[PDB]
């Protein structure tokens, strides 16, 4: 909702409450999953060509008792945009690989989980410096590219570490050395085609015997396709990764091949059914694991839109992973899940 | 002039037919949208299959073919090499061998191939395969006998790169020596060379379908695999050198007589059993009602028992010329019906899960061959003298 | 001693040549950097191709080969089996059949193969293929006639796993029975078995290139596909069982005479047209200037018309022995030039988009065979008596 | 009746054996967990290999086979076609040709194939291959001589789609004409057609292993590649048309005599060297101690020198019937030991990096054939009269 628009400054205050419940034989995901998100997007006109902006988004879980608080910052960044040249922003933001993979992250509840948060340059993460050029100086409609740098996020401070520390340090599964990446997308009418590449130094804390997938750098290569017209949405992405994909709590995959596909239709009366397939196939994993499925599921669901502010959905994760030693060791969910959600948003 | 296989091919082709199957199956419901960068993990769906077959009885219009072609068929069409078209009905099938029998409805002037004696085959022997590789028609390819198994699957280099496992394997005299198959199940397509069931086995399996309704192959009703499987490890099995029992089948002889998942069979009638494989093949050299005592392993357990007809080879909507999954029961002790479905067209007719049918709508139905022999002669009044153990009702 | 194909191969090899093509093409400009985890979506680029060919006229040095090898050639070299090297020039090509003709420049002591009569081929007949599979040289492989189409593409198992569609298909007498082709266009490489154009068709298409400059095949000038395409759905087509017209070609007879995208042809001269396929093949059994009335479907539309030479088979820098895309126009009504380019070496010479050339630099040029017959005899003074409809200019 | 290859195959099969190798190798230590969406980038690991071989000396129990099968073997087993089992030991191997020799331990009643004269082969000639394609056993496939190289690798279409490069290539008389190989090193498996070493070369390489311990092939000891490599560009090489020297091997003749990475050899004994390929093959037509003067390029450098035995073909734990990597040194100037290992079982016996052995535990050991000829006759007392240049010690 735009709550302020005066003398060239605009402020949009937005959010949602998702009354949400999971049904699953897996009791670690089963039960109340209610949550809310809040955010703001602000923009200020500096000149006719130059605009400054900032965005912040926060998630607060609504499913805990009052003696605890489970909340986090999704994004927080400030930036400058110049008409027909580009933009730059810095902060917690999305990695440029997400420019392509976001195209299949459109499912009612699940999806978008061949990668995670704080996972090199694949999704949300800290310390992104992002440069973007839209429409190639305004001379090629629909063509966009981006180049991104990520600074090191290392070991926690004040915990007796003698190397690799940063002020905002964290556990090794969520660390990263310096990284660089890029994306190109082209959209003509309904069609879209895109590609992205990322390369991040891996830290010493990540390259210990306690984690599978030791390596100097984490690399990702992504291609994507999209069709979005005539009430039909189709998209697919394929990603090859090296020492970049987490294998639950075990560490990372030496190599992984990720694939996601989605098909959706929008009825006039407000119903939007969705069908999707995701898989992540790991190779040469180490410790005798050899080749294993990290993720494999079919997602069938539907959303009903009452209007732009109220909707309800059901999403059914038909989980094709089988319960074995590998998935047990990594703590990967192999059970089906049904989600039922009712969402108010502004 | 120059040598050619065309002269014998002209005496052979009239026996090779083309087969077009139309049928449906249960597929999962697609979940949308589709995300190709997201590796995940009921409705009938029509499909079309096509394959070759060989006329084996000109009078009865009996055509032998692969079970991977006619399986799940609703409609099976046949086209002779001269172009005449006919309809066909299932008479038998056996997924193990991947061999099936069909019958042309209303045959007129047909030619049957002569079957040669598989047992006289030798490796340097010349071979010729005939099939429909990519749908585009009837292709013949030549070669020799590569390996004579010694089950005696025949191995031959007269195959086809990337094509579907055709059908007839014929010698230089135009006689049938084997039916080419597909060992890449629920696929069709080869490993690099060709595998055929030998003509003598084809003759044998085929007659059974005719004179009984199905092939007399008893199953031990266990299901399981090797000692490498994730479950053999996830359950840590002591002394690994045998067949791992993942589960004992319901209402089975293994179940009835005694056995439970985990035990690893070590022998069968005194002889060592080092792999499910060895076992699956050994139990396949024993017709129903046979008795085979095997040694199990838990701490040191062993038993003796008698097996019944397998469940893989069964019948469906072809017993009653009408339309609607029975199979044979023990010796000539009627025809026992199995797992009924959801549409329930046959259950709706008073037929439960274990209903035998010794009454041929009036007479003796020791088997599906006989039963079907009656539901084809007198299609007027039908009263199925079924007795599922106790209840001896007479439905229409 | 022992049988061998070496004795006839020695009488055949001198007719098989190797072919090295050098040429360029237009490729898109690479966008950098390169991100292999980002599935996206003008400059000449040199490429090299290599294939086999067969000497078909020893005196004229006429070699038959695949169009997928010489297409876009700038330089075409030929090496005999004895090792002598020569240069060659394009004389003809026809992308449909994937067959092309070339001429060795300055032949000396050549041997030509004898062509056998394709029509006498039968399936069990023996076959031998000769080609250059992986570049490493001239490989011969043997087999038999697998399928005789019945266009009569010949099917044979004398192919090669993963290799490029070679060239000559010869019978046991060393006579040419077909030229092996590639049905995996703009690729080369096979589907699993071999496809050859029959020798009789090769003879026929080949003579046309000689005596006319190109093959007389008329096009209906429509372009489109089946009724499954995204456009047949995205545009919802009523009554689907025919050829979908995606577009009517410019300056075409379909265009001229009347027709517009959408209509689905249902028949051609009374006969049913159930697929673009059926149609594309039927229009290929009709030489230029022919008249074929077909039924369209919009609500119920139908017309009659006469087609002109196709645009696929055309000429370029080989008409004028010099260097620089014409083709024939109707019957012997001169040589009509088509789409000029950007470098404009020939446009620069006063030749527009629709300029005929009935004047053989002085004489009659009813066709490219004749025209080229003059730009080869008198390379001294050249004045092209061209008349693009009205303007009758005389450029040098 | 009908023709068949079975009659000669019965006279051939007793000479073809199966081979089961068991051995280990060094693999990298797996890093966990495993992330399949993360393209990355010491412990012995047992592996099993299996292949075919041909009995070439019935008395000595000499079997020829591929080096890609027995390489790194710890245990090599052989099973005759009649089913008798034996043990075998390495006697020789040569990675270039991918050919190896072994000896059945304790032969009894063996049959050896007759070797035919490779030089009399011609392209249309008939061919038959015998091998163990997928492990399932001994498969024979037939065909013809496709290409006669002219090193004379034989090319034949008697191969196998997706299978491992078998072994024997035999003519219609049952005589050995070539041993089938794998040109897809450290893989096994074919490119689409078959490549065999000719029987005459097999005879020649094989005798060397017997009468010397290894094959007399001298190496120039340089290592490098073409002028396209990233290093030829990343280092910008002037005048590119030759072999790029990426590195000069240590303790080599190229090293000793003079040469340094970068120089691009342009000739060898006056003749042009346009590719590493050309060179690698030319240096392979020269036995040890030979002298070959070649022209290098830096600004214009050229030298002359004499090469020594290559390091690819070497011995290990088969010289001393006991168990524990030597090779021959120059002419009959003893047996020079090379790079010792970490387990150090042989270094532990007083054997350094460059220790010759002219003393046959008492006598003359001009070579490994002789040396091994003694460590097999008198396995009682052993004192190795080794002298690594100066030190002339006598260890046990």
């Amino acid at each position: 909702a735009e709550v302020y628009n005066k003398d060239g400054n605009k402020l949009d205050l937005y959010g949602k409450v998702d009354g949400l419940h999971y049904f699953s034989d897996n009791k670690d995901v089963d039960g109340d999953q209610t949550y809310m998100r809040l955010g703001f997007k602000g923009e200020t006109q500096v000149t006719d060509q130059l605009t400054g902006y900032g965005q912040w988004e926060y998630q607060i879980q609504g499913n805990s008792a009052e003696n605890e608080n489970n909340s986090w910052t999704r994004v927080a960044f400030a930036g400058l945009k110049f008409q027909d040249v580009g933009s730059f922003d810095y902060g917690r933001n999305y990695g440029v690989v997400y420019d392509v993979t976001s195209w299949t992250d459109v499912l009612p509840e699940f999806g978008g989980d061949t990668y995670g948060s704080d996972n090199f340059m694949q999704q949300r993460g800290n310390g992104f410096a992002t440069y973007r050029n839209t429409d190639f100086f305004g001379l090629v409609d629909g063509l966009n590219f981006a180049v991104q740098y990520q600074g090191k996020n290392g070991n926690p401070s004040g915990e007796g570490f003698t190397s690799g520390v940063t002020n905002n340090g964290r556990d090794a599964l969520r660390q990263n050395g310096d990284g660089v990446g890029g994306s190109i997308t082209y959209d003509y009418e309904g069609f879209g085609i895109g590609g992205a590449i990322s390369s991040s130094k891996r830290t010493d804390a990540q390259n210990t015997a306690a984690y599978i997938g030791n390596g100097d750098r984490a690399e990702t290569y992504t291609g994507g396709l999209k069709y979005d017209a005539n009430n039909i949405y189709l998209a697919a992405q394929y990603t090859q990764t090296y020492n970049a994909t987490r294998v639950g709590s075990l560490g990372w995959a030496n190599k992984a091949q990720n694939f996601e596909a989605v098909a959706q239709y929008q009825f006039d009366f407000g119903l939007r059914p969705s069908l999707a397939y995701l898989q992540s196939k790991g190779k040469n994993l180490g410790r005798g694991y050899d080749d294993e499925d990290i993720l494999k599921y079919v997602d069938v669901g539907a959303t009903y839109y009452f209007n732009k502010n109220m909707s309800t959905y059901v999403d059914y994760k038909i989980n094709l992973l089988d319960d074995n030693q590998f998935t047990r060791d990594a703590g990967i969910n192999t059970d089906n899940i049904v989600a039922l959600g009712l969402v108010y948003q502004f | 002039q120059m040598p050619s296989l065309a002269p014998m091919l002209e005496k052979v082709m009239p026996s090779v037919v083309s087969i077009n199957v139309e049928g449906s199956t249960t597929v999962n419901t697609p979940r949308m949208p589709r995300n190709f960068q997201q590796f995940f993990g009921g409705q009938q769906q029509k499909f079309m299959a096509l394959g070759s077959g060989v006329i084996i009885d000109a009078d009865k219009g009996y055509v032998v073919t692969n079970n991977h072609v006619v399986d799940n068929a609703t409609v099976i069409k046949v086209q002779l090499s001269d172009g005449r078209k006919f309809d066909a009905k299932m008479v038998g099938k056996d997924p193990r061998s991947d061999i099936a029998l069909i019958q042309i409805q209303n045959p007129k002037n047909l030619t049957a191939i002569k079957m040669a004696d598989s047992d006289a085959l030798r490796v340097g022997d010349y071979t010729v395969a005939i099939g429909n590789p990519f749908g585009l028609g009837e292709t013949v390819t030549s070669g020799i006998v590569s390996a004579l198994g010694r089950e005696n699957f025949i191995q031959t280099d007269a195959a086809i790169n990337r094509g579907n496992s055709g059908g007839a394997l014929v010698n230089l005299n135009g006689e049938l020596i084997g039916i080419n198959t597909a060992i890449l199940a629920p696929d069709g397509g080869n490993i690099g060379i060709g595998f055929a069931i030998p003509s003598n086995m084809v003759k044998n399996l085929t007659s059974q379908m005719v004179e009984y309704g199905q092939v007399k192959r008893g199953e031990l009703g266990i299901m399981g695999t090797e000692l490498n499987s994730e479950l053999a490890k996830a359950m840590k099995v002591d002394a690994q050198r045998g067949a791992f029992v993942s589960q004992v089948l319901p209402n089975s002889s293994a179940a009835k007589a005694g056995i439970k998942a985990g035990d690893v069979i070590t022998s069968l009638n005194g002889k060592p059993i080092s792999s499910f494989a060895a076992l699956r093949a050994q139990v396949g050299t024993m017709p129903v009602g046979s008795k085979l005592t095997l040694g199990l392993l838990r701490d040191g357990k062993q038993v003796n028992v008698n097996l019944e007809l397998q469940q893989s080879s069964q019948n469906q909507v072809d017993s009653s010329s009408i339309f609607n999954e029975m199979s044979n029961k023990g010796k000539d002790q009627g025809v026992v019906v199995n797992n009924v479905k959801t549409g329930t067209p046959a259950a709706q007719i008073g037929l439960k899960k274990g209903d035998v049918i010794i009454g041929a709508n009036q007479q003796a139905v020791k088997n599906i061959a006989e039963l079907r022999k009656v539901l084809d002669s007198k299609p007027s009044v039908l009263a199925l003298n079924i007795q599922r153990g106790d209840s001896t009702i007479y439905l229409l």
